[PDB]
């Protein structure tokens, strides 16, 4: 179990760590999150009680470093920093651990919500969608635009999401064109999974962090990426067997966690009536099909 | 964007362009087979491509043999429609590529966008108008030259025969849309005018009559006549 100490909390937030939060008052003595699971990525993440303009947030994971947080009155913002001298960050988290000014990290042992979540998420991976490399952690915001946006304006804050478009020659083989606009096997398969993105694993993984980066800081991107990798997939008329199966898993713990009353912005009618009614994979997405329906019958 | 009223007189302008209507170029007779069921029995049809300024119609004859075989045909001939498309412009010298394309049903739209994909600056676009260009094939020479086809052909006419040499285009387009909405809202009684007189005669390399000045007054205005008519016969007015 590991910690991130917070140095102060002088300015009143609503803190968030993976799919939990708690609002801290003006200069409240609060010093930190402590019991956080190790082996899987977390989020930190923050909306001012004074200006919800900016939900912003750090990705990392306890094994590469050890982090805390300070605010900036500067620039006006928690940033995360790491602490490279050792016994000077136990010191402080034991003295802070003592005094009891941190929450504990709330896991209920039934719930395996966060691991569902973040199955296929690593922190090698989002470190190549959010570039900047003199840190182990991986800030993001309500308002960072993705690569794929900027092409259609500051390259150091892009999301470098995977570029994916469905009337591109990328996705579409000369002289197959009904054939790969009608059927995207060729694209999913050949081009993303086999060329660029390896093994399924990496596709969703990038996929759930697009989720979570919409659902958490309502980035409209993250979302468009989000839904046009479920597009994909339920657009292709031939996928792996363990990749169906996998998917109906991770959409259903992904519409699960979501706010009940943020559906009207994060969820696409067009894409979630195709992939569950009209597409290849109509018949391979019980799971989430069922969710959908007694959840968001509206939407359909 | 879209192609509408409010910006009908870009048709005219020197910006290549070309309309593409797909209603004619998947046509069957459904007919009873021996066991009571129902079939269809396609005919060849055409692609009509037509430069609205200049009149060069690119006729693209769709033989019955391209349906062989295959399934979904009412989708399958779009993208058929769009791969012909494509391949002409690909035909042609880079001067004489459109600039933009204005499909006249909306549904050609992904499928000719997705062929025109090595063209990025060709605009493809819908229109709100709603053309006549279905009644092609009521124009006998061009009816003939499909349903003769024995083989995949493309045929080339000037729509306009000479008109161009006595009015500007957008009077000759207007003419054209009269002339195929009367046809198609009463084709018998359209034929009888253009052919009433049997003093005013079809060119071999023409399409429509010889018609002087003062007798396309009179003919379109009996054009216009038939198109209200048949509106009120239609709706009873
Ligand atoms: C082409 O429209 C888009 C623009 C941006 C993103 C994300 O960067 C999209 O998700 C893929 C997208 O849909 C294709």
């Amino acid at each position: 179990m590991n910690t991130v100490p917070f140095t102060s909390a002088p300015i009143e937030v609503t803190i968030g760590i993976d799919q939990y939060s708690f609002n801290v008052k003006e200069n409240q003595p609060f010093h930190g999150i402590k019991d956080i699971p190790i082996g899987h990525v977390h989020v930190i993440h923050f909306q001012h009680a004074d200006n919800s303009s900016m939900r912003y947030g750090y990705w990392f994971d306890c094994r590469m470093g050890n982090f805390y947080i300070q605010y900036d009155p500067k620039d006006g913002l928690y940033k995360m920093m790491e602490e490279r001298d050792g016994a000077k960050f136990e010191n402080i988290v034991h003295n802070f651990k003592e005094r009891q000014m941190m929450v504990s990290y709330p896991k209920i042992d039934e719930d395996d919500t966060w691991y569902n979540l973040t199955e296929f998420v690593q922190m090698d991976k989002i470190r190549k969608i959010v570039r900047k490399d003199e840190n182990q952690f991986s800030y993001v915001d309500s308002s960072m635009t993705t690569v794929q946006e900027n092409e259609l304006s500051d390259p150091a804050h892009s999301l470098n999401y995977t570029v994916i478009n469905f009337k591109s020659r990328e996705a579409i083989r000369p002289g197959h064109e009904m054939e790969d606009f009608l059927d995207k096997s060729y694209y999913l398969n050949t081009v993303m999974l086999q060329g660029i993105f390896k093994n399924s694993s990496n596709y969703f993984g990038e996929l759930q962090f697009a989720f979570l980066n919409a659902m958490f800081f309502g980035n409209y991107g993250s979302s468009l990426q989000w839904h046009a990798m479920i597009e994909l997939i339920c657009s292709s008329a031939t996928v792996p067997k363990h990749m169906l199966d996998k998917l109906d898993e991770i959409l259903y713990y992904q519409i699960k966690t979501l706010p009940e009353q943020y559906s009207d912005i994060l969820l696409n009618e067009r894409v979630w009536n195709i992939c569950l009614y009209s597409s290849f994979q109509k018949n391979s997405l019980h799971n989430t099909e069922k969710i959908m329906e007694n959840k968001y019958p509206e939407l359909l | 964007g879209a192609m509408n009223s409010s910006n009908y007189a870009e048709l005219f302008n020197n910006d290549i362009k070309l309309f593409v209507d797909d209603t004619n170029v998947y046509r069957v007779t459904v007919h009873k087979t021996f066991e009571g069921n129902v079939a269809t029995k396609a005919i060849n049809g055409c692609i009509f491509t037509l430069n609205p300024k200049t009149g060069h119609l690119f006729l693209k004859i769709i033989h019955t043999s391209v349906w062989a075989g295959q399934k979904r045909l009412s989708q399958l001939a779009k993208w058929k429609t769009a791969e012909e498309v494509s391949a002409l412009v690909r035909s042609l010298p880079k001067e004489e590529q459109p600039k933009q394309i204005i499909v006249t049903r909306k549904a050609m739209l992904d499928p000719l966008e997705v062929h025109m994909l090595d063209f990025p600056n060709i605009a493809i676009r819908p229109t709100e108008l709603r053309l006549p260009f279905s009644a092609a094939m009521s124009i006998d020479k061009l009816s003939d030259v499909v349903m003769k086809a024995t083989e995949p052909q493309m045929v080339l006419f000037n729509i306009y025969d000479d008109w161009l040499d006595r009015i500007s285009s957008y009077t000759a387009f207007s003419r054209l849309t009269l002339l195929l909405r009367a046809l198609k809202t009463n084709e018998e009684s359209a034929k009888m005018i253009l052919l009433s007189d049997p003093t005013i005669t079809i060119k071999s390399y023409h399409l429509w009559p010889s018609f002087t000045d003062e007798q396309w007054i009179t003919i379109e205005s009996q054009m216009r006549d038939l198109i209200l008519t048949e509106y009120g016969r239609k709706y009873n007015v």
